[PDB]
């Protein structure tokens, strides 16, 4: 659910993920940020401009401060570009973004 | 003493030997009926383990099948709920991209033909 | 001599008694083996009825769970084939749409 | 994935050697949709043949909305398009059968959701 228009922090983020294996993304919230039903984590190609450019996404898990979603291998890009996790608010605002990674 | 007294003795020994034999048979039957019942009991020991092991192994096997089918079902179906939302998003956005690309291609060819 | 005859019949009857004991020990052991073998066979038959009875007590739930799981897994494989194709095709469309926007821009400002 | 960026030529198209005998004119507004199709023995089916939902007017087989692989056990077969495979707008759509060569072997009469 994108548009054409650091409260969340990603941790444990690897630089290379195994191609065709499930990927588990880990994150916590910060500065009394509280989540909502329709916040999502997307996988984005580095250099994207609009939240419409997610490769794939998943709605967040609502509630140990740690949080995680499980991206099944078939949600995952199969090329060699740089990618990055991004937590998007209910109102399209980016509230976090991870370090770049590849599937290789 | 006499020849006659020997015959008399010998006849008693025949009956004595027949009686002793009769009682050996009785003791042999009592002893075999005891060992028969130890055999019946040793066998029930074995059979109690064999039957109950085989039955309990079948219980456990089917319990494990049920459990794993239910864990599989549950996880597969919480996955479908996530896949459903993705596919609605993807199929819809892709159809718009297709339309936007057609409009841009129409704009390009109008600009090349000027 | 009658004494002679009874002296001999004594020894032959003692020997005969000995062999009837031995012959009776052997038949009794064969009877026990026979009984043992019969018991094993009849119990093992009955065990079989019981196990078959028990096989069915949960057959209806295994067959239900199994057929739901077959069908939601077949729907999962379709959804994974679809998601992989849609995801990949969008990513291409995004690149193609960006390069078309650059082509339009350059042509407008030519 | 299936589909190609080639323009389909009219005479590389066979619209009727797969028949969509279920096709309603206004497909039942909600819920799943069963796609019933009949082969006419004009070609040998293959396992990576697929059925797509196409907007009436499509130029290439890359333009499917969604698709499903064909199912193999020969005359009547079925696929169930879950509701989330279906368009939500008012355009006219079509089932098309496409084979492993990207050749169109059947295309249904149009309909709406």
């Amino acid at each position: 659910p994108g548009s054409t228009s650091s409260q969340v922090i990603f941790n444990s983020v690897e630089k290379f993920y195994i191609p065709g294996g499930d990927v588990t993304c880990h994150y916590t919230f910060t500065q009394h940020f509280i989540p909502r039903r329709k916040d999502w984590i997307g996988i984005f190609r580095v250099g994207w401009k609009t939240t419409r450019e997610y490769y794939t996404f998943m709605w967040v898990t609502l509630p140990a401060k740690q949080q995680e979603v499980q991206f099944k291998a078939y949600y995952l890009p199969k090329d060699d570009e740089y990618y990055q996790f991004c937590y998007v608010d209910e109102d399209g605002v980016v509230r976090g973004a991870s370090i770049p990674f590849q599937f290789r | 003493g006499s020849e006659f007294s020997l015959v008399a003795e010998l006849q008693e020994k025949l009956q004595e030997e027949k009686a002793k034999f009769l009682e050996q048979l009785e003791e042999q039957e009592k002893r075999k009926n005891e060992e028969m019942q130890n055999v019946r009991t040793s066998l029930i020991a074995e059979q109690q383990t064999n039957f109950n092991t085989v039955l309990t192994r079948e219980k456990m096997r089917k319990e494990n099948i049920i459990n794993d089918l239910s864990d599989k079902l549950k996880s597969t179906m919480q996955q479908q709920e996530r896949d459903k939302d993705l596919i609605e998003s993807l199929s819809e956005d892709r159809a718009r991209l297709l339309e936007e690309k057609k409009k841009l291609e129409e704009e390009v060819s109008k600009l090349r033909s000027s």
